[PDB]
């Protein structure tokens, strides 16, 4: 869409409808008359609009309202409490822009903030802005978290997060816009190389990847249609149900052939019965010839009798004879209604050998997409985010997405090399104790109001714990913690002197051998200015890489390579990267999933905060102490940069409103 | 509603390639075999029709008989009347049989004299005695 209505779309809201969440603020409005609920709409988009047009400088209440026309502009209690609420929660001044009113002399309560990834950022930014003393911790020695970016000379990859996935309405656009990255699409075209290292023909290429496509929505029948999501107990998961898909186009593929030739031999034995008649009439044809001509021999004159056993003989055999003439009819049909029948076999096969192993490339493909062996994600839910889909084509950062977090960073009381050990919320407040990475000794303590952890899952998983509650974590939370899906995936960054592949082609995938090594180096991206190549670990051949030395991986990747683009045309990689993130301990893993048996609903419950008991017992009720964003947490944009992001800027509203209050709900 | 053009998926299907771990290659294989066991049965009948095929060899040329083209008449020659009477009684009925012995009388022709000639060639007992057989 454009316009008004664009902002609206692109800040991902229903042009025509309040949300929720606007409800939850503005119930004056929503509960009352149409005609002000379209003026709040209207502001609202119209206020969005402005912000996103320009969104290198902050948008003041008062830049607004000018912009504003009557009978809009004439409200002005609404316009504030508009353009608040909007700033309040970061759709309108989020990121990097300029502030035109410096920064409130003087501070209001204090956060800590576990992690600089993204999330942690991105609340922290918001927080700062809203003036509140605001430190993160992070166990690392640079901030991004999951956002790595390797730099060596001009070879820039990186190991981290490395697609936007379209603009249409993606926060990021707007950071893009606000930052200095370069955005490269991806020509979605990609060549496949089977094991030998030969190009699959447009032939079967389009006939695998096209019955792929069939075989999901066909298990996507089984789950809503057939309700087949329970098996024996445990939840379904969505390899489960590919098996049984793929079994039952095998059975039917039998069943047919069984039919098609027991069709033949309904047929093939009417002609054994036909036959048995047919000779038998030979049979007596033949000797009643015998009997003609023997009476036939009977020289004239002769008695009436005599005579009339000719002429009787004669019809009797005539008669015969149109019998067995229209039975050499009869057979010459079946005869034909037979090689109809042997022309068309059904097929001999559902999938060939070397079919079901492409199949398998387009399952690493998936495998890659969830960073996970699909026998682990929930038939039920794995997709259920497919609807928030953004729209545009995805990119690639070509300069290096690390360029992201450094620049939300700046300006920020970061100590990084500070590992967060445990975590301590009370009534009346919260103290963090981290330590330095160096000498581990070395101790810390923060004292704050809330802390916002923005931890992995994977680390919040950590068994025994890595980070220690004080009080422990509600068993409703863990629970959560446990029931959800944290996957793996590995990157290999190839770095050499000179261009070899397609230079118009940035992705080309390989097909391993087996199912077992289906996501074993399964595909390639050329995606930057040097000449580097990225090969995907992915499936469940990321976890048992982890556990492989360097040189080897990148022996089975030239040795691949070779086999695609000849034996010397690939030199030796002058430099060579390969990421763990599985090992990696502030990480654990590579992104959230939606684990069998979990549902988009445990990410809510990964998002509700925590509030402690009371102190003196018998007194009021507290505030909550302490918070969670991070991919992990975000219902709608689960395992994505901009997913988080989002969920720092969500943190961020709450908690901003929930220490400084929020006087717009009046 | 129904699953993707081609994909075959029946309620009770299902229920039977999930029952156990390996009800799956259970009847995967029931197949196999009772698919051979047609396949099988198939070369044994037409083995069987083979034969039979060459039995049948040589048609029946050697045992045709030339064609008798002749023309209807109105005269019941006593040789014709007497060739119907034993028409009779080896036929019973089949008018058309005892019509082409004959040779050249019509399918009524043949009724009428049944009605004609009742009076003193005893169809009656004639034809009863056809019956007896
Ligand atoms: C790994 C990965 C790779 C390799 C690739 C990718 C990815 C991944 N993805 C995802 C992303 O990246 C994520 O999500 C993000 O980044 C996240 O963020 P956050 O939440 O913020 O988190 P982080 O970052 O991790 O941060 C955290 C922090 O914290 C810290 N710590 C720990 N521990 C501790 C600490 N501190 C203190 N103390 C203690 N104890 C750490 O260190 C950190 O810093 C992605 N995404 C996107 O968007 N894109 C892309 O491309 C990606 N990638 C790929 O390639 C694929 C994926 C995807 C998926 C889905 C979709 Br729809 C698209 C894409």
């Amino acid at each position: 869409p454009s316009g008004v209505e664009g902002a609206a779309f692109q800040s991902r809201l229903p042009h025509d409808r309040m949300t929720s969440q606007e409800a939850a603020c503005f119930p004056d409005i929503i509960s009352g008359p149409q005609q002000t609920q379209k003026v709040f709409l209207f502001i609202r988009n119209r206020t969005l609009q402005l912000w996103l047009d320009n969104p290198k400088i902050q948008l003041t209440f008062e830049a607004t309202l000018q912009q504003l026309e009557a009978p809009y502009n004439s409200d002005t209690v609404l316009v504030h409490r508009v353009h608040s609420y909007l700033e309040r929660h970061g759709l309108i001044n989020f990121g990097i822009y300029k502030r035109i009113k410096p920064l409130p002399t003087k501070k209001t309560g204090k956060v800590i903030i576990i992690g600089s990834g993204v999330s942690g950022l991105a609340a922290a930014r918001q927080l700062q802005s809203f003036g509140m003393d605001v430190t993160l911790l992070e166990a690392r020695d640079r901030v991004g978290g999951r956002v790595a970016t390797f730099r060596k000379g001009n070879y820039v990859a990186d190991l981290g997060a490395m697609v936007v996935t379209g603009l249409g309405g993606n926060p990021m656009a707007v950071v893009s816009k606000q930052v200095n990255m370069e955005l490269a699409k991806i020509k979605q075209k990609c060549p496949l190389y089977e094991a030998n290292g030969q190009a699959v023909p447009k032939e079967k290429d389009e006939m695998v990847e096209q019955e792929f496509n069939r075989l999901l929505e066909a298990t996507s029948y089984l789950s809503h249609q057939l309700d087949f999501n329970v098996l024996n107990n445990k939840p379904v998961s969505l390899g489960q149900a590919l098996e049984v898909v793929i079994q039952l186009q095998e059975k039917h593929v039998k069943d047919e052939q069984i039919e098609h030739w027991k069709k033949i031999v309904k047929t093939q034995e009417e002609l054994k019965e036909l036959l048995n008649k047919m000779v038998n009439l030979k049979e007596k044809i033949k000797e009643l010839h015998q009997q003609y001509k023997e009476a036939s021999e009977v020289k004239p004159p002769r008695d009436i009798t005599a005579e009339f056993l000719v002429k009787s003989k004669h019809r009797d055999l005539t008669a015969l004879c149109k019998e067995y003439d229209e039975l050499a009819e009869t057979q010459g049909k079946l005869e034909e209604k037979l090689q109809e029948l042997e022309a068309n076999p059904p097929s001999d096969v559902y999938l060939s050998s070397r079919d079901r192993q492409i199949l398998d490339w387009h399952f690493a493909n998936l495998e890659f997409a969830n960073a996970t062996p699909l026998s682990t994600l929930s038939l039920k839910h794995w997709d259920q985010d497919d609807d928030f889909e953004f729209t545009g084509s995805h990119l690639t950062v070509r300069n290096g997405y690390s360029c992201v977090p450094v620049a939300l960073a700046e300006g920020l009381d970061i100590k990084l090399n500070t590992a967060v050990r445990q975590v301590r919320y009370t009534a009346s407040g919260c103290e963090v104790i981290a330590v330095n990475t160096r000498s581990t000794s070395q101790t810390f303590i923060y004292k704050c109001d809330a802390v916002l952890c923005t931890l992995p899952l994977g680390v919040l998983k950590q068994q025994p714990p890595a980070v220690q509650f004080v009080p422990p974590l509600p068993e409703w939370k863990t629970s959560a913690v446990q029931r959800m899906g944290f996957g793996n995936l590995n990157k290999v960054v190839l770095c050499f002197d000179r261009v070899f592949w397609d230079p118009s082609v940035n992705l080309f995938g390989h097909v391993g051998s087996t199912t077992a090594s289906r996501g074993e180096l399964f595909l390639f991206w050329n995606l930057y200015k040097a000449p580097i190549l990225l090969a995907l670990v992915a499936g469940e051949a990321a976890g048992i890489m982890e556990n492989i030395s360097d040189d080897v991986i990148v022996g089975r990747c030239l040795a691949i390579l070779k086999g695609i683009f000849g034996s010397s045309a690939v030199p030796q990689p002058k430099e060579t990267v390969v990421s763990r993130w599985r090992a990696d301990p502030w990480a654990r893993g590579s992104y959230s999933y939606v684990a069998a048996g979990s549902s988009g609903n445990d990410y809510d419950l990964m998002a509700q905060p925590i509030t402690p008991g009371p102190s003196i017992p018998g007194a009021p009720q507290p505030i909550p102490r302490l918070f969670f964003a991070g991919e992990h947490t975000i219902r709608n944009y689960p395992a994505t940069v901009h997913g988080a992001l989002l969920s720092g800027l969500r943190e961020a509203g709450r908690i901003a409103d929930q220490f400084l209050g929020a006087m717009y709900t009046l | 509603r129904k699953p993707p053009k081609g994909m075959f998926l029946s309620q009770e299907d299902v229920e039977a390639v999930s029952a156990n771990a390996t009800a799956a290659t259970t009847v995967l294989r029931q197949l196999d075999m009772e698919l051979v066991s047609v396949k099988r049965q198939i070369q044994n009948i037409k083995q069987t029709n083979s034969a039979l095929k060459e039995k049948l060899d040589g048609g029946i040329e050697p045992y045709r008989l030339p064609e008798v083209i002749q023309k209807c008449n109105a005269r019941w020659t006593t040789e014709e009347q007497l060739l119907a009477v034993q028409a009779i009684r080896k036929y019973g009925r089949d008018f058309q049989a005892i019509s082409d012995v004959i040779g050249n009388k019509s399918v009524v022709q043949v009724k009428n004299f049944f009605v004609n000639y009742r009076r003193r060639f005893n169809i009656d007992e004639v034809l009863q005695e056809w019956e007896a057989e």
